[PDB]
């Protein structure tokens, strides 16, 4: 790949 | 006649070699990318310059090192262009003055992709450069060898275009929401260009992505991502028409997505690949 995206998140309760 | 850089090191008269580490800024130009350009790494001197004129060249066998080495690419010798590496040496530059003067070196690099890269971690040899110093009044035929290495972690631009970040991370809101993603290319010169999404996907849709979180993944959930809110499904070329030297944005936001089953809480994160196309 040419560029690379890391998407981060939570789920909380 | 002798040399010195501006790292700190030089090679006295009679010739031998030297380390020359530099900070690297490779950026696209037309047709060519510019890896680095050492003029502004390298000065020589003429120690009889009333009397002696020096012959400078760029001597064959000069090459790049480790990985760029399986790449083809150009060198520009005091405003003329060679192919690099060389087969053959260059013709002769003067030098006639006490005063250091640049050696007029800049290494390009032959584009072969749309907007792929090549890491070049530091402390690497990137380069191998060969300067062959001759005069008008002896029979004196001097080499000096230069090393060169990168100084800084680069990723060497080897296509017609360049990102602006080769690896970004954005976070979500917790869990409900989405958030927009930084992401923008430019290209030398005007290309119709295109992209595409890579990654694992949950959907038959091939669009949401899987949460491949090491601790605690929340399960339920993934991302998926949408361009004037419009889903993204992997491997679709998305088209951006005419990208010049201004910088145009992806326009991807990054949102959650179900995948199957209850929502519980945990960690998410998702990996996802763009690759650019020429259309
Ligand atoms: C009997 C005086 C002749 C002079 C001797 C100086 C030696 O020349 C040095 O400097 C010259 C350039 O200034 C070079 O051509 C040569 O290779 C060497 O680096």
């Amino acid at each position: 790949a040419d560029s690379t995206i890391t998407i981060r998140g939570y789920v909380r309760d | 006649f002798a040399c010195k850089t501006a790292n700190g090191t030089a090679i006295p008269i009679g010739g031998g070699s030297a380390n020359v580490y530099v900070n690297l800024a490779p950026v696209v130009n037309v047709g060519q990318n510019l890896v680095v350009d050492l003029s502004t790494q390298i000065f020589c001197h003429n120690d009889y310059p009333e009397t002696i004129t020096d012959y400078v060249t760029l001597q064959r066998g000069s090459a790049y090192g480790g990985v760029l080495s399986n790449f083809s690419g150009t060198v520009k010798y005091s405003g003329s262009s060679y192919p690099f590496p060389t087969t053959s040496e260059t013709p002769r530059v003067v030098y006639n003055s006490r005063t250091d003067k640049p050696w007029p070196v800049a290494l390009y690099l032959t584009p072969v992709s749309s907007a792929g890269g090549v890491a070049i971690k530091a402390g690497s040899l990137i380069a191998v450069l060969i300067l062959r110093q001759t005069n008008n009044y002896n029979s004196d035929d001097f080499q000096f060898v230069w090393n060169i290495y990168a100084n800084n972690d680069v990723v060497v631009p080897t296509g017609g275009c360049d990102v602006s970040a080769r690896d970004v991370t954005v976070t979500l809101p917790d869990y409900p929401g989405s958030v927009p993603i930084p992401l923008t290319v430019y290209c030398a010169k005007s290309q119709n260009l295109g992209y595409y999404l890579s990654g694992t996907t949950a959907d038959a849709g091939n669009s949401i992505f899987t949460n491949t979180a090491s601790f605690s993944p929340a399960q339920g959930v993934g991302v998926q991502l949408t361009r004037n809110g419009t889903i993204i499904p992997a491997n679709n070329t998305v088209s951006l028409g005419a990208v010049g030297t201004s910088a145009v944005s992806l326009g991807l936001t990054a949102n959650y997505a179900r995948t199957g089953g209850q929502v519980t809480a945990g960690n998410v994160q998702s990996i996802i690949g763009v690759t650019f196309v020429y259309q």
